[PDB]
RNA sequence: UGGCUCAGCGUGUGCCUACCCUACGCCGGCAGGCGCGGGUAACCCGUUGAACCCCAUUCGUGAUGGGGAUCGGGGAUUGCAAUUAUUCCCCAUGAACGAGGAAUUCCCAGUAAGUGCGGGUCAUAAGCUUGCGUUGAUUAAGUCCCUGCCCUUUGUACACACCGCC
């Protein structure tokens, strides 16, 4: 059965799409069919930032970030548990799940 | 030249650890330094606020 | 001041390290003439702790098989043994118990369940109750085994037992399987 | 370690070593005394409570399987 | 080896159906035997004087005074019937076995284990079983790793249902 009207990926006006290979397995990926993801990570620690603080020459040195961006097949995506399987009314809403911010 | 032993003392119980219970992970602060607080994983019985020994000062941090 | 087995008074002992020292019960609230007591301290977590040391040692010396409820012979091999150690080192036998329980505590051991590299993979240190429980164990077994297959008795292999951990020299088995652990643990950081 | 074949009964050359350094040291038991100078150990319990007849020897325990004995106050 | 010193279950004389539980005294070294009773039972066995253990003796690290396997001789009870040895006692030989591989069972406090005692099976009876009692710990107050289970989601070409199908 057709499982998605979205078919697993964005393609509608489009003919073809240029490939991405995957981060992990490094696999070949339809572009708008891999999932992507934007890692905004601290360069250090969470628990490094008090020993990082003292040994640093500035007193108000701000802490670099690590901007990375991630692709992956669903393959190693689910494999990373990064995706998970929904029910067949959950699959259809598209927005990002919460941020875990408080 | 090599670090000696030292003491820690167990402030919170974070959790439960190495898949079947016999690690307990904690939250130290050393006595030696109250502002210096790690988190370590122990085993057997533990409550908050005993202390326990290191031999060494950094092996693990992470989070459940 | 309570005089256990008539003599010995407890409040001259003491626990050289902190981390012990709300973990041995030798204290003058846990001063008790005899070490016998049906008093279910094991029914809780966190309960066998105010169980006095010297009853929980008198506990673990009873194992193999034809000796598991035999207590009253333990109590007395117990009592055999602590006036050999006062006489061979002249002081407080609880002193030379409690320097035997802080020398052969294992301070870390290691456990883990995969593929390992020799015995474990993962350093792990326990925690102060565990390392008096361990200490109490191995000095038990180390009498134990050294009284199998020889002319000497249970207290007099008690006796060098906790003397050998006391000081440390080696030979004593608590002490021995102790560093053998650490060498274990520190090797599979 | 194949057999100790300990004399069941004194000869010459252990029967003053027993009278000469035995009472001479704290931890004296028949165990003790049968892996120093190598006796049997029904022959230690036989000499040691003749050793208590002669009055160099302090008893401190006297029981059915652990009897101790010390030596005297030195000093 | 001798002395000391303690339990709780629970059971006992028969329609058919013959067969109770035993105190005490005498004989025999013991297994047993002979009379004087009691109890159809909180009335007698029975203050159930059990074992463990407690205190002293000998043993003394040897396949030993551990071990009692195997086997010989003798004596007693039960039953018509004991040989293929019903059972028990006594004198004898004293075997393997010196803590047990790969694997694997049970268990969280009056537990395991030691330890005996009832009931059933019974003319004769327990290494079993069902219950009771004495002594009484270690580690743990957790996890889904190995083994399974429950709820939800999911895929299935499975529906005798994965030991499926193919
Ligand atoms: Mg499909
Ligand atoms: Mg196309
Ligand atoms: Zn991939």
């Amino acid at each position: 059965t057709k499982k998605r009207r979205n078919n697993g990926r964005a393609k509608k006006g489009r003919g073809h799409v240029q490939p991405i290979r995957c981060t992990n397995c490094a696999r070949c990926v339809p572009k708008d069919k891999a999932i992507k993801k934007f890692v905004i990570r601290n360069i250090v620690e969470a628990a490094a930032v008090r020993d990082i603080s003292e040994a640093s020459v500035f007193d108000a040195y701000v802490l670099p970030k690590l901007y990375v961006k991630l692709h992956y097949c669903v393959s190693c995506a689910i494999h990373s548990k990064v995706v998970r399987n929904r029910s067949r009314e959950a699959r259809k809403d598209r927005t990002p799940p919460p941020r875990f911010r408080p | 030249r090599v670090q000696p032993i030292k003491l820690a003392r167990v402030t919170k119980v974070l959790g439960r650890t190495g898949s079947q219970g016999q690690c307990t992970q904690v939250r130290v602060e050393f006595m030696d330094d109250t502002s210096r607080s790690i988190i370590r994983n122990v085993k057997g019985p533990v409550r908050e606020g005993d202390v326990l020994t290191l031999l060494e000062s950094e092996r693990e941090a992470r989070r459940l | 001041d309570i005089k256990l087995f008539g003599k010995w008074s407890t409040d001259d002992v003491q626990i050289n390290d902190i981390s012990l020292q709300d973990y041995i019960a030798v204290k003058e609230k846990y001063a008790k003439y005899l070490p016998h007591s049906a008093g279910r301290y094991a029914a809780k977590r966190f309960r066998k702790a105010q169980c006095p040391i010297v009853e929980r040692l008198t506990n673990s010396m009873m194992m193999h098989g034809r000796n598991n409820g035999k207590k009253l012979m333990t109590v007395r091999i117990v009592k055999h043994a602590f006036e050999i150690i006062h006489l061979l080192t002249g002081e407080n036998p609880l002193q030379v118990l409690v320097n035997a329980i802080i020398n052969s505590g294992p301070r870390e051991d290691s456990t883990r369940i995969g593929r390992a590299g020799t015995v474990r993979r993962q350093a792990v240190d326990v925690s102060p109750l565990r390392r008096v429980n361990q200490a109490i164990w191995l000095l038990c077994t180390g009498a134990r085994e050294a009284a199998f297959r020889n002319i000497k008795t249970i207290a007099e292999c008690l006796a060098d037992e906790l003397i050998n951990a006391a000081k440390g020299s080696s030979n004593s088995y608590a002490i021995k399987k102790k560093d053998e652990l650490e060498r274990v643990a520190k090797s599979n950081r | 370690r194949d057999k100790l074949n300990n004399l069941v009964l004194f000869d010459k050359a252990t029967y003053d070593k027993l009278c000469k350094e035995v009472p001479n040291y704290k931890l004296i038991t028949p165990a003790v005394v049968s892996e120093r100078l190598k006796i049997r150990g029904s022959l230690a319990r036989a000499a040691l409570q003749e050793l208590l007849s002669k009055g160099l020897i302090k008893l401190v325990s006297k029981h059915r399987a652990q009897v101790i004995y010390t030596r005297n106050t030195k000093g």
